[PDB]
């Protein structure tokens, strides 16, 4: 039908292909809403549109209509002068949702409204078509020096519009190679300063400028945080970001009060419990290195630390084992606490979960060190180091693990239990030697 | 009224190709290196860009000739998409005539571009700064920071100062530096090589990737294949010589560059590369206590003849704003090799010259007024 042919040409959230390579809609909604619960939005219409799209993908349409109505209300509330231009995407969302439901008359009417606005505001000479988006980009490859970021976007647009085309694919591959070889260097200090000076009362970029940079500012950097809290006390943005910043300050009495205020807002959240666990952990590890003296408060601090960590773990992690990566902190917490049986329980809970090869070999290295320190036996430790070296990822923990294998070669001289496994160790090390003289 | 129409077109004159403020050795030789190794579609694109470079250099009449050749190739082929690609060429006529003063002629092409754009119009979408910010916010929340950076950046070009776009761009920059964006290289290069089976330039790019990843047997096998099939292509030879330099073999790297230098007539950019490599190998042999060798002499003599040939080549060249700008860049390198090769081995022959005249030319380059005018238009800092 001609209706879908016309609908394909609109630009809106449905066409932009927001979700991709996400195993479920639950992961998408969690990562967009709960995880970065802070950001919210500078332009209130984006959140309602995203929520409406997710609601439609769930199977409910009336909630989508309500959310889109709220989005239009916010658009009218904010910008009265440009109400015609800013309302263009929401009309496309109405058209798509109504077409999905079946009321074709409303979809046709909204299509006519969009056409009228476009015809009134369009330019007679410009045109959009991926052929030009490819010519622009073959110009850039030859003319550019070190900024290859817009080349890749220009080629992605054309590739997305029409895939399996040799020319677009070659351009995209070349851009990716150039970006991989020499990464783009970016600095937020000047942009953040300009953003603050142009538009005050933002009370967010202030906090970002404080935590990210201006370490030399010290108390002057803290002044930004105080002014940000003073200007907008009801902003969850500044609240959460200031509380995390105080962890670097090592002033929990202040950070925890802010986090309790935040918990008064959103009780069901789990990351609120996570941050409190990070706050006790950073302070107790800092005071463990050299404070010494009475060393009494630390046992209590560890007690509330572990209780908040468990209160975190009971939610949002039993459903998905991978998320929050907390089990390593739980394990090391028990190791400091000198209690070992729940320590091995929780570490074994961590180990059963799949991880990327880098984190996997890091886990093998850490538990090799553990299996060495707390257990008399050595065979388990050499086995776990063998497990780690079986992974072929190239990274600096892997180099430290080669150093561990050299140590085990020494332990062959020291302990007789090493036996032929040390022979396999030296075989692997001479293979690595052949490789490194091959690199020459 | 014609002044307002021009900025709305899409052509090389509205893209900010030289935004960085940094330019390479003059592109005349780089843009049109080899023309017998390309197809019709790539030939048309090269001529479109070659006109823009020439026009900035002052040769307006030659610029029209470059555009005409690309016009013929696109007209010869009959296809729907070929008509749309023609819109870029017609944008260059309007800008060149208007600058050249033939205002009546430029009105004809502005008329012609309108009918073509009218037939292929899209009646359901438009482009404006307000539509780039709304897309920028959505891409920010979904976690695609790199794509959100460029939606805000392109919107600031239209409006130089805007309190809303400026705030958004800083947030995307902060998120990127916290966690870099992933890049896929070996997957994309392998996929592209399967669609294009007769391209050898993509072969040496993958091999250079594999060498750094830790595998040389895979890398070296790929390069030996590429050199055999196309042994007279400048692009492959430079990349192959780079691979051996990274591997540790400088003798073979020298031989490949020497082959590449004798490939085309546009060998000016390659002079700087070869000159540096001889200096590196000669300095190494000092460390090996090899102060005198038939082999050490076998290198010093070659550097002697190249220095004279490059210096002779520079003097016999037409004076242009772009030639002067590129000459100043190569001056520090050619000077350093001068005292190393000839002033030490033997007293310089006075009557042979090629010096104190080349140096005299350098002083005249700085005083040129035409270079000063060009840098102001391109906004290149001094």
């Amino acid at each position: 039908e001609s209706l879908v042919c016309n609908l394909r040409q609109l630009k809106c959230h449905f066409t932009w292909n927001l979700i991709a390579e996400d195993e479920s809609l639950d992961e998408f909604e969690d990562r967009v809403f709960n995880k970065d619960e802070f950001q919210n939005s500078e332009f209130k219409a984006t959140m309602c549109n995203i929520l409406a799209y997710v609601k439609h993908c769930r199977g409910l349409n009336e909630a989508a209509l309500q959310c889109l109505g709220e989005a239009e209300g916010f658009i009218q509330q904010q910008h009265p002068d440009q109400v015609e231009i800013r309302s263009l995407v929401t009309w496309g969302n109405y058209a798509w949702v109504y077409y999905h439901m079946g009321q074709f008359s409303k979809a046709q009417a909204y299509l006519d409204k969009v056409k009228q606005v476009c015809k009134k505001f369009s330019s007679p000479y410009r045109i959009e078509n991926p052929a030009l988006d490819c010519e622009e980009g073959w110009a850039r490859l030859k003319c550019t020096k070190n900024q290859n970021e817009r080349v890749k976007v220009c080629f992605q647009k054309a590739l997305e519009k029409d895939p399996k085309n040799p020319e677009f694919t070659s351009g995209w591959a070349i851009a990716n190679y150039r970006l991989d070889d020499w990464p783009a260097r970016n600095y937020c200090i000047d942009s953040l300063e300009q953003a603050i000076q142009l538009s005050p009362d933002n009370t967010y970029v202030k906090v970002l400028l404080a935590l990210k940079l201006d370490a030399v500012h010290k108390n002057q950097a803290m002044a930004l945080v105080e002014e940000a809290l003073k200007k907008d006390p009801s902003a969850i943005d500044t609240l959460l970001r200031a509380a995390r910043f105080y962890c670097k300050v090592y002033d929990t009495d202040r950070a925890i009060q802010l986090l309790r205020k935040a918990l008064e807002k959103l009780p069901n959240n789990a990351y609120v419990h996570y941050y409190m666990g990070c706050c006790y952990r950073s302070k107790v590890h800092h005071m463990l290195n050299r404070r010494e003296m009475v060393f009494s408060g630390d046992r209590k601090k560890l007690e509330e630390l572990i209780q908040l960590a468990v209160n975190h773990l009971r939610k949002a992690e039993e459903i998905k084992e991978m998320l929050e990566y907390s089990c390593s902190f739980l394990a090391d917490l028990y190791i400091i606490a000198k209690k070992y049986d729940e320590a091995d329980y929780y570490f074994q809970k961590e180990l059963s979960k799949d991880l990327p090869p880098g984190p996997k070999q890091l886990l093998h290295l850490r538990y090799g060190n553990f299996q060495f320190f707390q257990m008399k036996r050595q065979d388990k430790a050499i086995y776990h180091y063998m497990e780690g070296v079986k992974i072929k990822k190239k990274t600096i923990p892997q180099k430290k693990m080669r150093e561990k294998l050299q140590r085990i070669a020494l332990r062959r001289l020291h302990e007789d239990e090493s036996d032929s496994e040390a022979l396999h160790i030296l075989a692997f090390l001479q293979e690595n030697g052949g490789g490194q003289q091959a690199d020459k | 009224s014609l002044e307002a129409i021009l900025p709305q077109l899409k052509c090389h004159f509205t893209w900010n190709l030289f935004r960085e403020g940094s330019m390479s050795s003059h592109m005349e030789d780089r843009v049109c290196n080899q023309v017998e190794h390309l197809n019709s579609e790539e030939k048309a694109t090269m001529y479109d860009l070659l006109a823009y470079i020439k026009h900035l250099d002052g040769e307006s009449k030659a610029a029209l000739e470059c555009l005409g050749q690309a016009e013929d190739l696109r007209k010869s082929e009959h296809n729907d998409q070929s008509e749309i690609r023609r819109l870029v060429t017609w944008g260059n006529y309007a800008w060149i005539y208007y600058h050249m003063g033939r205002l009546s002629e430029a009105q004809a092409y502005v008329d012609k571009v309108r009918q073509v754009c009218q037939k292929f119009a899209n009646p359901y979408s438009m482009e404006c700064p307000e539509l780039e910010c709304e897309e920028g916010w959505t891409r920010l929340k979904c976690g695609r920071n790199e794509r959100a950076k460029m939606c805000f950046e392109k919107a600031l070009e239209e409006k130089p100062k805007d309190p809303e776009c400026s705030s958004g761009m800083a947030i995307a920059m902060f998120r990127l530096e916290e966690k870099p964006e992933k890049q896929f290289s070996v997957d994309a290069l392998k996929q592209a090589m399967e669609l294009n089976p007769q391209n050898q330039y993509l072969k040496v790019l993958l091999a250079l990737k594999l060498l750094r990843m830790g595998e040389e047997a895979e890398g070296e096998r790929l390069i030996k294949d590429a050199l055999g099939k196309a042994p007279n292509q400048t692009d492959v030879l430079q990349k192959a010589a780079q691979f051996y330099k990274k591997k540790g073999n400088l003798d073979r790297a020298i031989e490949l560059l020497g082959k590449a230098l004798r490939s085309t007539v546009n060998n000016s950019p390659l002079y700087s590369l070869v000159m540096c490599r001889y200096r590196e190998i000669l300095e190494q042999l000092q460390n090996k206590g090899d102060a005198d060798s038939s082999e050490r002499r076998q290198r010093m003599a070659e550097l002697r003849r190249l220095t004279m040939e490059f210096m002779q080549k520079t003097l016999q060249r037409r004076r242009s704003p772009l030639n002067s700008y590129s000459d100043l860049i190569d001056f520090p390198e050619v000077e350093r090799c001068y005292q190393m090769v000839i002033s030490k081995e033997s007293p310089d022959v006075e009557e042979e010259d090629l010096y104190e005249r080349y140096c005299n030319l350098q002083e005249y380059h700085r005083k040129s007024e035409d270079l000063a005018a060009l840098e102001c238009l391109l906004q290149f800092p001094r």
